[PDB]
């Protein structure tokens, strides 16, 4: 049993910047056997290297090969804008069955940007359904690393928020969040006052925002 | 330039059986292996396996009992089947040709789930810069796209993936900044399109 490993799981550097991205076995490889792949979001894995260094065809001279028996890594000497993408790295041709690695998503390297938080309480059209669904919205922010919480009457909630985030956005670098909190009508009006408060590294201090169900 | 192009049913039934096709257009036949992918959403790829010329059937054993994989070289096509498949095999699945691994499909994704389709409800999450956007929830099955203005407004809007809720049915949220001046002037609508709905929803969004 041969289980392939990428380090680190997500890849932050400036377009310019030299990448070293890493794979580590379980067992020893041949350097022939190892294989690596570029992914774009919605599209199929592009192949890059077959072998070591075996530069597939059709494949930039920026992307290179090196390693042996468990350490392995691809490198971009000079990473372009289209470079950004999820690596991964496969064994093949040595024991079935020829399993991928995890993966390691590179991205595009920001300065630190504070989201700007926002809160929309259940519209009247929706509690005349039977449920209500609260908002929470973290626009334009970096890194991605980033929590947030609800609070029904200074309450910690969990187990009924769901959460989105976008795709790094290609004009500002950086990423957008929406968190979803779900309650039946009974349980919306039951209490009052209904808040948001997101950490983040851009944030001196957690950033909460509330509204009180009637004002 | 070798290509291929795959095909079946998508949307599948919980515990019924999975058939896709896939065909090799402009290549040889024969000496490549012949091999299937998944990739569950937000995870990575799954080897599911192989098969050459003749029956060579080497498959995985995390699924080796529910696998079948079938050659047709008439027509240079090879189909993989699953059987008994319940909501952990929903993913986009791929053919591709192990040479490493050169060409692949373009891939076609695969939802398995007892819910029944149905169309979304828009809801409008009103302003109080500003941002304003529109709540598309309870629809199934993906996807649905969501416009501003049909099609005027595109800056600063952010539309987000979509959540599986626990009723098994699908919702998202499209939100967009804008400055705060233009809410009593500029009017924002959001436009709703579900095609397995096939229905297509104009919410005004104004302020509360």
């Amino acid at each position: 049993e041969i289980v392939l490993t990428q380090s680190p799981g997500t890849l932050s550097l400036s377009p310019g910047e030299r990448a070293t991205l890493s794979c580590r076995a379980s067992q020893s490889v041949s350097s022939s056997y190892l294989a690596w792949y570029q992914q774009k979001p919605g599209q199929a894995p592009r192949l890059l290297i077959y072998g070591a260094s075996s530069r597939a065809t059709g494949i930039p001279d920026r992307f290179s090969g090196s390693g042996s028996g468990t350490d392995f890594t691809l490198t971009i000497s000079r990473l372009e804008p289209e470079d950004f993408a999820v690596y991964y790295c496969q064994q093949y041709g040595s024991s079935p069955p020829y399993t991928f690695g995890q993966g390691t998503k590179l991205e595009i390297k920001r300065t630190v940007a504070a989201p700007s938080v926002f809160i929309f309480p259940p519209s009247d059209e929706q509690l005349k359904s039977g449920t209500a669904s609260v908002v929470c919205l973290l626009n334009n922010f970096y890194p991605r690393e980033a929590k947030v919480q609800w609070k029904v009457d200074n309450a910690l909630q969990s187990g009924n928020s769901q959460e989105s985030v976008t795709e790094q956005d290609s004009k500002d670098s950086t990423y957008s969040l929406s968190s979803t909190l779900t309650l039946s009508k009974a349980d919306y009006e039951k209490h009052k006052v209904y808040a948001c408060e997101v950490t983040h590294q851009g944030l001196s201090s957690p950033v909460t925002k509330s509204f009180n169900r009637g004002e | 330039q070798v290509q291929l192009q795959q095909w079946g049913a998508g949307l599948l039934k919980p515990s019924e059986t999975l058939s896709l096709t896939c065909a090799v257009y402009g290549g040889s036949f024969s000496g490549y292996y012949w091999s299937w992918i998944r990739q569950p959403p937000g995870k990575g790829l799954e080897w599911i396996g192989e098969i050459n010329h003749s029956g060579s059937t080497n498959y995985n054993p995390s699924l080796k009992s529910r696998v079948t994989i079938s050659v047709d070289t008439s027509k240079n096509q090879f189909s993989l089947k699953l059987s008994s498949v319940t909501a952990a095999d929903t993913a986009v699945y791929y053919c591709a040709r192990g040479r490493g691994m050169d060409v692949w499909g373009q891939g076609t994704t695969v939802t398995v789930s007892s819910a029944s389709t149905k169309g979304p409800s828009v809801f409008p999450l009103a302003p109080s810069t500003a941002a304003l956007g529109c709540l598309v929830k309870d629809y199934f099955p993906e996807p649905v796209t969501v416009s501003w203005n049909s099609g005027a407004l595109t800056s600063g809007v952010h539309t987000f993936p979509a959540v599986l809720q626990s009723s098994g049915l699908y919702s998202l949220s499209s939100v967009v900044t804008v400055p705060s001046s233009s809410l009593g002037t500029q009017t924002y609508i959001c436009n709703v399109n579900h095609k397995p709905s096939n229905t297509k929803v104009d919410k005004r969004v104004e302020p509360k």
